């Protein structure tokens, strides 16, 4: 098959700067027959370039097309807010059919270590037979951080889940919650909780955790 | 040209037949060859879309026998004929007839099951603290604090989707550390679906 | 209209402490980020610590990680650097900085210079110098402060231009700068030329006059 | 941490011209590099960041550019007002560092020094010290050599020499030379006299004064 390579995985920009996403092509793409995709939150897709180079109707100046057969890039010349988003390259020309892994802009704005806290489970949640444990990562750029659980010292597996909010409207951080979900049958078969945060905004990992009483 | 999808969102059993339908504003059979110029594709969270059916009714490579779209002219229809667990995903039909590729606003498909939330402090041993909205179906929960008085530093975190088919979601707050004794801390989760609000003071 | 203001900055006993105080004003301080930098005399930058807007978080390099304390009061909207186990390699002028949400460090304080030394704070004897008798040189010797700096100045600032204030030299334990200012030769002495000497570490001003003879 | 590498260590460059400043990594730090301008007698003050952006007020001859480990700093039609000393300075890790820095010199034509002799003030002499004062001033190379004689004899000690920054508005040099004598020592002879060895001229430049005049 054309499997398409989108690069960079996320591209960091200002609004009223220039992004170049690039869509490297395994195989000659024929008839240069490679289309753009807009795609925003809770959206379905937007054709907004086909044949290469082909701004669609009612897409607007900034976007362009540029390359033929393996190396594409799209231009989008002067960044609106509203345009930081995921952007899909996909080709035509040869089946199957199949799209690139996606390009996300995201704001750029220095560099924020979290501020971290950790929640032992209610009572209440106790009683009802789950026992739910949650980290939190507050205020943090970039979105890039390693979370880890040990439990008595061992580090934990699969056994938790990540939520990371849309990056905020007035600092453009994220925050980020995992929750480390046991039985209330195997939560008290141990003594310490501790989740380790990795953040490339410290000079090495902080650690937050609490014994069970 | 405008595609309509019906339903918005589909509640189905484990391995039942789930149906959506695709309309279009104008005709998209193209007289001269008898084809209809109609797509489908599947997108699960954080991926990209998979094409699963062109001409209306051909399987792209790789799509299961179980998936099967048909109808033509302005009417047409996916239907999954035995619904399994990575099924769970949004659908949307594309019209290729111009070249102006448009898509439906897209389907969400999921198993049935109906359920209020549970509520629980995030307490701790500047401080934060949270409400955590557990074990509820369908989406959405909107989350709101001292009906909506206290706005500045909080967090509510996007649901995700348990093992159980039910979901899950965090609310937080960061507050001065010296107000935990005086002032009143309470989150409000709205469940419009199961028609339940649920208010649930948090304390140090 | 930002203003970083650097004070406590003077002569410290090797192994004592040392408190800095930065106030900021012209933006919402509970907003951003604060940092300490320091230049050693050989000119070297060296970024100390950080803090975001909660206190409930910090930044610093290992290398003093253990040895100094970083904190802030927003309503009081001022910055704190705490130094304990003070020693040589602590000699230094420290600066107070702005983090930025979306540009690093757009906002330094002046400076505040830090001295090690058991020396005793002493205050200048100030001396005017004069001609034996196109344009004309006028300048004050400032002798047998001790520590670093003065701040010298002609006119009360109104003289900036052709003026050279030089660096100081150390010498028995106190420091000897001068001073000159270039006029036309008929504006002296038919019009007044006083050089002025702020000594912060004595609390001192010294308004001395140059004198025909 | 990361090391930041500046090159060259100084550049001495005739106004008009470019001068190009490059800094590499140990590792990838991506945008997060940023360059800074110290002015003698000032703190630093932001200029570039993420690589390439200006920072307001920075004039626009000042550019910046560079991706992963490779960025550099370019002035061009450098002028007399950007005599400073530049840093490089990464914020994609912790501890955030700074490179060594690149002091920036203005080439340009030579200049003989003005030359002006001081005897001690009466304030001076009251106390009961003594101290003869030198200013050679706005002259160019830097390069200088000043001698003090007492009635005709080469005298080289209580001799303290300080040199200017180079100007921000002509990039000339200044020094001051100041002999510090015992009131015995001063009313001891009657000849005192400053001898000026500079490029500009083979003949030495001689100021003198009689105490008893
Ligand atoms: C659904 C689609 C899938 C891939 C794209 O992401 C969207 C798409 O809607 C573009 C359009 C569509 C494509 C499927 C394949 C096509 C029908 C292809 C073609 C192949 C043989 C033929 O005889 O006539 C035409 C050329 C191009 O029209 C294609
Ligand atoms: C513009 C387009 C029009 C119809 C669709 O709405 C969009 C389209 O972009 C899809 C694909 C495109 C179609 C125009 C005609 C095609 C180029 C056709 C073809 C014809 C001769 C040939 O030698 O090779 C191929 C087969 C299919 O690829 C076609």
């Amino acid at each position: 098959e054309i499997v398409l390579t989108q690069s960079p995985g996320t591209l960091s920009l200002s609004p009223g700067e220039r992004a170049t996403l690039s869509c490297r092509a395994s195989q000659s793409v024929g008839n240069n027959y490679l289309a753009w995709f807009q795609q925003k939150p809770g959206q379905a897709p937007r054709l907004l370039i086909y044949g290469a180079s082909s701004r669609a109707t009612g897409i607007p100046d900034r976007f362009s097309g540029s390359g033929s057969g393996t190396d594409f890039t799209l231009t989008i010349s002067r960044l609106e807010p509203e345009d930081f988003v995921v952007y899909y390259c996909q080709q035509y020309s040869r089946s199957p059919y199949i799209f690139g892994q996606g390009t996300k802009l995201e704001i750029k704005r220095t560099v924020a270590a979290p501020s971290v806290f950790i929640f032992p489970p209610s009572d209440e949640q106790l009683k009802s037979g789950t026992a739910s444990v949650v980290c939190l990562l507050n205020n943090f750029y970039p979105r890039e951080a390693k979370v880890q659980w040990k439990v008595d010292n061992a580090l934990q597996s699969g056994n938790s889940q990540e939520s990371v909010t849309e990056q905020d409207s007035k600092d453009s951080t994220y925050s980020l919650s995992s929750t480390l979900t046991l039985s209330k049958a195997d939560y008290e078969k141990h003594k310490v909780y501790a989740c380790e945060v990795t953040h490339q905004g410290l000079s090495s990992p902080v650690t937050k955790s609490f014994n069970r009483g | 040209i405008v595609m309509t999808q019906s339903p918005d969102s589909l509640a189905v059993s484990l391995g039942e037949r789930a149906t959506i339908n695709c309309k279009s504003s104008q005709s998209v059979l193209y007289s001269s060859n008898n084809k209809n110029y109609l797509a489908w594709f599947q997108q699960k969270p954080g991926q990209p879309p998979k094409l699963l059916i062109y001409w209306a009714s051909l399987r792209e490579s790789g799509v299961s026998d179980r998936f099967s779209g048909s109808g033509s002219g302005t009417d047409f229809t996916l239907t999954i004929s035995g619904l399994q667990a990575e099924d769970v995903a949004v659908y949307y039909c594309q019209q290729y007839y111009s070249i102006l590729w448009t898509f439906g606003q897209g389907t969400k498909v999921e198993i049935k099951s109906t359920k209020g939330p549970s509520v629980f402090p995030l307490a701790p041993c500047t401080a934060a603290l949270g409400c955590l909205v557990k074990d509820y179906f369908p989406e959405p929960v909107t989350v709101s604090w001292n009906s909506g008085a206290l706005t500045s530093g909080v967090h509510t975190f996007p649901a995700v989707l348990q093992s159980s088919g039910l979901y899950s979601l965090s609310s937080v707050v960061t507050v001065p550390s010296s107000s935990l004794g005086t002032k009143t801390y309470t989150c409000n989760v709205d469940h419009k679906p199961s028609n339940t609000k649920v208010d649930k003071r948090v304390e140090s | 209209e930002v203003k970083l203001l650097e004070s406590g900055g003077g002569l410290v006993q090797p192994g004592r402490s040392l408190r800095l105080s930065c106030i900021a004003s012209g933006f919402d301080f509970s907003g951003y980020w604060m940092t300490w930098v320091r230049q050693a005399p050989g000119k070297g930058l060296e970024w100390i610590g950080d803090i975001n807007p909660d206190s409930s978080t910090i930044n610093s390099t290992p290398s003093l990680k253990d040895k100094v304390i970083i904190s802030r009061d927003n309503a009081k909207n001022t910055l704190f650097l705490q130094m304990s186990k003070v020693r040589s390699e602590d000699t230094a002028l420290y600066y107070c900085a702005q983090r930025g949400n979306y540009v690093p460090f757009p906002y330094w304080g002046q400076g505040t210079l830090v001295t090690v030394s058991a020396a005793k704070t002493t205050p200048p004897s100030v001396y005017p110098l004069a001609p034996g008798s196109s344009m004309v040189t006028l300048g004050c010797l400032v002798k047998g402060y001790f520590p670093e700096p003065v701040t010298v100045t002609w006119n009360s600032g109104s003289l900036s231009s052709g003026v050279h204030t030089f660096p100081a030299v150390l010498q028995s334990d106190l420091y000897t700068l001068s001073s000159s200012v270039t006029v036309p030769s008929s504006t002296w002495p038919s019009e007044t030329v006083t050089c002025n000497v702020a000594h912060p570490a004595s609390s001192t001003k010294v308004d001395k006059k140059i004198v025909p003879r | 941490s990361i090391v930041m590498t500046q090159t060259p260590k100084f550049l001495f460059v005739s106004a008009g011209d470019r001068v190009t400043i490059t800094c590499k990594a140990s590792q990838s730090v991506s945008n997060d590099v940023e360059w800074y301008q110290q002015k003698p007698g000032q703190s630093p003050k932001l200029m570039i960041y993420f690589a390439s952006k200006r920072y307001n007020g920075v004039p626009d001859r000042f550019t910046g550019s560079g991706f992963g480990t490779e960025f550099t700093f370019t002035i061009s039609t450098v002028q007399a007002e950007d005599l400073a000393v530049y840093f490089c300075q990464q914020d994609y890790s912790s501890p955030w560092t700074f490179g060594g820095g690149t002091k920036l010199e203005i080439k340009r034509a030579d200049a003989a020094p003005t030359v002006s002799i001081f005897p001690p003030s009466s304030e001076q002499l009251t106390s009961g010290g003594a101290s003869v004062v030198c200013f050679l001033n706005n002259f160019y190379p830097k390069d200088i050599n000043v001698k003090w004689k007492i009635d005709g004899s080469e005298r080289q000690n209580g001799v303290l020499n300080s040199w200017t920054d180079q100007d921000s508005k002509d990039s000339t040099y200044s020094m001051s030379s100041t002999l510090t004598l015992t009131k015995d020592e001063y009313e001891r002879h009657n000849s005192y006299t400053c001898e000026a060895t500079h490029k500009t001229s083979t003949s030495p430049i001689v100021k003198s004064f009689n105490r008893g005049e």
